[PDB]
């Protein structure tokens, strides 16, 4: 969570941070590449028959 | 790791604690363990029989 | 039945049809973060060099420099490990050819 | 070839293709749209006046329809502060102003500090208070000959007590009586209770830090919508379909203006892209949008044998269809990867020694 | 001269969904064929607005002292322009400054002075037989303004005081906000024909003015007009009707909205990014 | 909250900590103020962030339906944003919004620790 | 808490700079790590098989 | 009544005070104020040591 | 091209960017190679005969 890392409960650097959202989507999308690659991985392995 | 647990300076101590407050999760896999066992027993009651 | 089934259903090339995504969002991305104020005033040097001078204008402009220069660089981070993995698919594909 | 030159940092080049800067244009001229307007702004009515205001009930005013040319206080006027917020002095007469009000009062001479972004004090406090993120200008100059008379000058008057601070550009005209204690005030002066207001005293000999001072605070925003006010420039004609630097309200570039079909509200002047950059402005003259488009556009490629070999080249223009070219001769070939000049096209086949691209190969042979 | 109203029924508070309503453009810059994420105060989607109306000849008058806490969206169907302007403050009467905004079936008066409010403000229409003509008659809001630091007054005009009969016509929306000394209106009239409750669609309202008053507003009220004629026989404080008319007001918060432009420059859709995951 | 000057955001709960005289806050790791002595009374709080926990949604297609599932991993079932019919406790976290079934299929979305979730009639 | 709204976006940009490039830096290396994760899934599924 | 000269200046220990610095709004008048590592305007909520 | 992607049209920018110029070269060195990689990717596939 961007936010949550970057800003913590802080409103003034939420409102700073909404000019780099596009970064943060960027870091989620890299994340969540990897986490449902992990799962094809454990299916290919384990799931040939 | 529910809220509950982590209230009190159990926060700074235990470390999963310290990355929940920070935005980090870790996501658990889609197969568990049983079912990872399955698949292997299945693989060994094919090779055997 | 192969030619069939290619012939009737619409997303069986998954995995090529995700290399083309991949590639033109990490361009359409890219595009998209020129937007960025990076902490400047604007995100448009013709603002900043329009209201500013020549002095007060390079604190803005270096900002905006520094920001669209890291976003080349994870553009181009992650165009290599993309172009890894293709790399080993392709070593696969050149072994199965083989 | 010398971009590659540099491009590598050697005096040297390898056989092979490189990719060079994009095709650049240069602007043929200079283009400055601003707002036909001609009267001259009130500079007499705002910094030449009889009486100004107190700090507490503070006056704004409307500027509207009017040349900036602030030269013609050089004669007059001498101000003691000059400070402008989100824009720079220097850069004023190029610019066309927004909502230009004009913000005048007089205090004393050891509070003109107090108006600026982020101050504290008895007039930042409880009279009159700048925003954060103020854009504008603020001016000021003693007035010590025409506002402090022999035997105290007690007209202008000040909020001393507040309950509390004011808003950015909030003013407060209120005389109620301030309780100062727990024990109410019942609307009369006494122990604890005070009026709320005070006078300055400005007798001509007091010092320079009490002695009268007139402020004039300037708001306005910059480039994001129409405007009325603007900096002395001398406007040209239009041109279109050409790359030319324009200026439009204050609005600075480079680009080729071509004829839009978009439709601006009457309270649009700009459009912008994803980017944020401005691709769309309705001219100021004549009512027209245009739009906005870059000069530059294109990749270009250089193939070179060694420049150990042979300083020729030939360049590859993709996104050209043979023209937006450095230079053409002899030898234009059209390939699918863009066009190829410099270089011969023959119709037999080799084995790749350069490869051009789409199937196209080249190579330095006799 | 600033009398109070009586023979008003009591009713308990209404309330009515917000169904994406209150969008307003953000900014005057133009975009087409984009989505633009903006951040500003605005009313959040399905909110819980309240009812006001005036209706049965008298019923209902509602015209009371609400909060404006950081910004209000108002909205109101009427076929007989009921509703002739509001007034903000923060204590209504001659000791703080209040603005006044109103339409006296002549002009828009806009006014920063120092008021001395009634209780029950109000204007009048009188409908005349033998003429079947309606005519303003009254200007019951204030007793009496002294220290005035604002006013603007606009071209003549003479708008219809008819009472229609028949289903709202008229949709009129106003988001009003109070920051840095200026009041910010955004204005949409939307045609509609309907018998009761806010009609459920989108619109975007448009910048209207951006008035420097440089005053404290928490509070506001309302500027209704009533009927009167020969079928109300009582006096100045019983005897009125009321006509026909409701307004809904809802209030703002920092909201983050995706906005949707369309291949024109037109807001068509919105998304409340907090409404829900 | 406001201690001395130091605002911030947090649950304030009774501490363990034992501050030398002269200390009056404690830090943690990434250097945020995690214990606080409070200067009316003399005792030591504990500052604990407010947010919390992950959050998923399960969607079909919005082009299909408009409902949703809403995962709350590190709940078990509260701090939910809404609660009602359908309460599932998964070992990936508290499943609101999905209607628990006893058959198995394959899996359509993948919601974790062997649960699955699909549209069906 | 020390600087008003003008003064603390100074450094609050810097704050969120620095943060921004750790999740960044983070998510780098994890992709990094995913690749030869991915390529060790892969031989273990050609060793199954 | 008497301030010092600048070689040998004075030092003074201020505590167990409020500063409620308006106080000096009615009486005094100062051509230079200047903070460092704080802002004017919050001084009002933060306790000095 | 760094050059139209950082600075646009403007010369001043481009006269500020000339300090980053070795970022700039090593970016499309990177890209270059990646680009000649497909080349060879393709040839390794296709061309064995
Ligand atoms: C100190 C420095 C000074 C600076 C000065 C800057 C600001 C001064 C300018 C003010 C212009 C205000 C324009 C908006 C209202 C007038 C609109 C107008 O000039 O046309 C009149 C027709 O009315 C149009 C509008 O609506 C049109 C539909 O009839 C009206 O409808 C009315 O309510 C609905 C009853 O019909 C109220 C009013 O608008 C309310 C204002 O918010
Ligand atoms: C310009 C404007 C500024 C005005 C005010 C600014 C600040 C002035 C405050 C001064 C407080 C000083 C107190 C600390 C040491 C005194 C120690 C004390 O108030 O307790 C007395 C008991 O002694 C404890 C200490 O040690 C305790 C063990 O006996 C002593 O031991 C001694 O040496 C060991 C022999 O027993 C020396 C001494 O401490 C040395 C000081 O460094
Ligand atoms: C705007 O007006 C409101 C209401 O008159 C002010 O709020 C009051 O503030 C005083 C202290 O300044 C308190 O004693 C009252 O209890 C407050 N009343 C309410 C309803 O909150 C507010 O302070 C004014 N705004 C400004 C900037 O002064
Ligand atoms: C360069 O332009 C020519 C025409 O200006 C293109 O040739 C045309 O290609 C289209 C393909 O859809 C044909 O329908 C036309 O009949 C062709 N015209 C002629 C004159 O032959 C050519 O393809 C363009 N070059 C490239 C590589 O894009
Ligand atoms: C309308 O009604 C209000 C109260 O409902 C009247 O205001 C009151 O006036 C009396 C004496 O004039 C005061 O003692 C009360 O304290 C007032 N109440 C309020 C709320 O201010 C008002 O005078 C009436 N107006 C007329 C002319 O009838
Ligand atoms: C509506 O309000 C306007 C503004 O107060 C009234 O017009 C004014 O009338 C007075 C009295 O004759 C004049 O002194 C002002 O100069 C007028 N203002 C302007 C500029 O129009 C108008 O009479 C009112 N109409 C009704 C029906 O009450
Ligand atoms: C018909 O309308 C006219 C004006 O349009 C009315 O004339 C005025 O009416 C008021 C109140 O009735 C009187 O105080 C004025 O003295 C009248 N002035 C004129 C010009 O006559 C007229 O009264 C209306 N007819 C009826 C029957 O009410
Ligand atoms: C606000 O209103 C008060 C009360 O009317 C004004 O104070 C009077 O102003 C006149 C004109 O200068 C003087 O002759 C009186 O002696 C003043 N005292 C009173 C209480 O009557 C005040 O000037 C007005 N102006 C502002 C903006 O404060
Ligand atoms: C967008 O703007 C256009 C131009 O004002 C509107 O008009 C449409 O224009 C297109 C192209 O000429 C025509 O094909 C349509 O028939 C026009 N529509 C009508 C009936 O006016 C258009 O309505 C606007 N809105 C949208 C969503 O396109
Ligand atoms: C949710 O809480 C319940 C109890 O509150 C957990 O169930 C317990 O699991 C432990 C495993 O160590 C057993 O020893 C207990 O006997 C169980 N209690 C009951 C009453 O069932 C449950 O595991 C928790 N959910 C998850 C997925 O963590
Ligand atoms: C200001 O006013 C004085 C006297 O009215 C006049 O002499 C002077 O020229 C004016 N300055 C200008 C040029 O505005
Ligand atoms: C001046 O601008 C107006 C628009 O306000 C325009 O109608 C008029 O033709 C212009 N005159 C020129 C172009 O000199
Ligand atoms: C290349 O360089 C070498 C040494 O500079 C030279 O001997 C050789 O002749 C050059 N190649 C050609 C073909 O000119
Ligand atoms: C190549 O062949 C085509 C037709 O076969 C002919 O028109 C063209 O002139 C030839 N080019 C050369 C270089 O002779
Ligand atoms: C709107 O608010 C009132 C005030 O409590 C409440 O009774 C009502 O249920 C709310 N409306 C809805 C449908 O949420
Ligand atoms: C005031 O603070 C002191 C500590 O110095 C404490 O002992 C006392 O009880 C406090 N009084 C209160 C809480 O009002
Ligand atoms: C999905 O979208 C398409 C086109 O919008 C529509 O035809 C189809 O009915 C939609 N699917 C469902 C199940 O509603
Ligand atoms: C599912 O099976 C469990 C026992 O295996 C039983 O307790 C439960 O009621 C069943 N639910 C349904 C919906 O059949």
């Amino acid at each position: 969570d961007c936010t949550m890392y970057i800003c913590g409960d802080s409103t003034e650097c939420s409102n700073l941070l909404l000019q780099y959202g596009s970064f943060c989507t960027q870091l989620n999308r890299a994340l969540t590449g990897i986490a449902v690659e992990q799962d094809k991985n454990t299916q290919e392995v384990f799931a040939q028959v | 790791k529910q809220y509950g647990d982590c209230l009190g300076d159990i926060a700074a101590r235990d470390l999963i604690c310290a990355q929940k407050f920070n935005g980090l999760t870790v996501l658990p896999p889609l197969l568990t363990d049983e079912m990872i066992a399955q698949y292997t027993s299945a693989l060994l009651a094919g090779t055997i029989t | 039945k192969i030619q069939d089934s290619l012939s009737s259903t619409a997303s069986a090339l998954g995995k090529l049809q995700d290399v083309v995504n991949q590639n033109a969002q990490a361009l359409n991305t890219l595009v998209k973060q020129l937007s960025s104020n990076f902490g400047a005033i604007s995100s448009v040097l013709n603002d900043i060099l329009s209201r500013l001078d020549k002095v007060e204008a390079e604190v803005q402009i270096d900002r905006l420099i520094t920001g669209r220069l890291q976003s080349l660089q994870t553009y181009v981070t992650q165009q290599l490990i993309r172009a890894a993995e293709i790399r080993a698919s392709a070593n696969l594909a050149a072994t199965k050819m083989s | 070839l010398s971009e590659t030159k540099c491009t590598l940092k050697s005096f040297t080049v390898e056989k092979g293709i490189y990719q060079t800067s994009n095709f650049r244009v240069q602007p043929t001229e200079s283009i400055v749209r601003f707002p036909n307007i001609t009267n001259l702004c009130p500079f007499g009515e705002v910094f030449n006046a009889t009486r100004f205001a107190s700090v507490y009930a503070w006056n704004r005013k409307r500027i509207s329809n009017c040349v900036a040319d602030y030269s013609v206080l050089y004669n007059s006027a001498s101000f003691s502060t000059f400070k402008c917020y989100g824009v720079s002095p220097t850069k004023l007469n190029d610019l066309c102003f927004t909502n230009v009000y004009a913000d005048s009062f007089v205090i004393r001479g050891d509070e003109v500090r107090q108006i600026a972004p982020g101050q504290t004090g008895k007039i930042a406090d409880y009279n009159y208070k700048l925003p954060d993120d103020f854009t504008g200008c603020v001016i000021a100059w003693n007035s010590n000959n025409l506002d402090s008379k022999v035997g105290g000058n007690y007209n202008y008057l000040y909020r001393l007590f507040r309950k509390s601070n004011l808003k950015p550009f909030e003013r407060d005209i209120s005389t109620e009586i301030y309780q100062a204690g727990s024990t109410p005030c019942n609307g009369v002066e006494g122990f604890n209770c005070y009026f709320p207001l005070q006078s300055y005293g400005f007798q001509p000999t007091n010092g320079v830090g009490y002695q009268p001072y007139r402020v004039v605070v300037l708001s306005f925003e910059l480039l994001h919508a129409p405007a009325t006010v603007c900096g002395p420039k001398k406007s040209t004609n239009l041109v279109k379909n050409k790359c030319v630097n324009f200026n439009f309200n204050g609005l600075t570039g480079t680009g080729v203006l071509t004829e839009s079909n978009k439709k601006f509200l009457p309270f649009q002047q700009f459009g912008r892209d994803i980017a944020d950059t401005t691709d769309a402005v309705r001219d100021p003259q004549t009512l027209e949008i245009l739009d906005i488009t870059p000069c530059s556009f294109g990749g270009v490629s250089v193939i070179t044998p060694g420049t150990n070999t042979s300083n020729q080249v030939a360049v590859l223009y993709q996104d050209v269809n043979c023209w937006r070219v450095y230079s053409t001769g002899s030898n234009v070939f059209q390939t699918r990867a863009g066009c190829l000049i410099g270089a011969e096209h023959v119709n037999n086949s080799y084995e790749c020694d350069i490869p051009i691209g789409a199937g196209i190969c080249a190579s330095y042979q006799t | 001269q600033c009398v109070n109203l009586t023979t008003r029924t009591q009713l308990p508070p209404a309330y009515t969904n917000s169904f994406t309503r209150g969008v307003y453009y953000p900014d005057k810059v133009f975009r087409s064929s984009v989505l633009h994420s903006t951040q500003d105060l605005f009313l959040p989607f399905f909110s819980n607005v309240t009812w006001f109306h005036a209706i049965h000849v008298t019923k209902r008058f509602d015209n009371p002292v609400l909060p404006f806490n950081d910004g209000v969206y108002f909205a109101s169907t009427e076929k007989s322009n009921i509703i002739r302007g509001w007034i903000f403050g923060t204590t209504l009467d001659s000791k703080t400054q209040s603005l006044l905004i109103v339409n006296n079936a002549t002009n828009v008066v806009i006014k920063v002075c120092e008021f001395q409010f009634c209780n029950d403000p109000f204007l009048g229409v009188y409908y005349h037989k033998n003429n079947k003509s309606w005519m303003e008659s009254e200007f019951r809001v204030y007793s009496s303004a002294n220290n005035c630091t604002f006013e603007y007054v606009s071209q003549p005009f003479l708008m219809d005081l008819e009472g229609k009969q028949g289903n709202f016509k008229n949709l009129r929306e106003f988001v009003f906000k109070n920051i840095d000394g200026y009041f910010k209106i955004y204005s949409k009239h939307t045609p509609i024909n309907l018998v009761r409750d806010l009609p459920q669609g989108f619109s975007a309202l448009e910048p209207l003015v951006d008035l420097p008053i440089g005053i404290n507003i928490t509070r506001f009220q309302t500027l209704l007009a009533l009927h009167r004629s020969y079928l109300t026989p009582g006096d100045s404080s019983s005897g009125w009707t009321a006509g026909a008319a409701a307004y809904y007001v809802g209030y703002l918060q920092p909201r983050t909205f995706l906005l949707k432009y369309n291949e024109n420059g037109t807001i068509t859709d919105a998304v409340d990014c907090a409404l829900d995951p």
